């Protein structure tokens, strides 16, 4: 607080204020296609031979 | 004596050598087959993308 001679009025302060902050969200979106070639060749869980 | 020198047995010493299991402890599962040969699959599966 600041020194003041007591004849003297005194003295005014100042203050301050704030800030604001916003975001917003990426967005995301993969995908597959499905043809019969990602189907029709064997899995590993089936049977050598037949199917 | 005599005719033959007489004797006393004691027991027999019966050293058994083995070879006691120490690798079989990692191959736990027995799998048989009447067949011709073991086919195996090794699948890699590339997840951790972005």
């Amino acid at each position: 607080a600041p020194f003041v001679a007591p004849n003297v009025q005194g003295r005014v302060i100042k203050e301050s204020g704030y800030n604001t902050k916003t975001f917003k969200p990426a967005y995301v979106k993969p995908k597959h296609v499905i043809d019969p070639n990602m189907i029709i060749p064997r899995q590993p869980g089936e049977a050598l031979g037949t199917g | 004596a005599g005719l033959y020198t007489t004797y006393q047995l004691l027991e027999v010493q019966r050293k058994l050598k083995t070879l006691p299991a120490f690798f079989l402890q990692w191959f736990p599962r027995q799998i048989n087959f009447q067949e011709d040969m073991i086919a195996f699959d090794k699948v890699i599966q590339d997840v951790t993308r972005v």
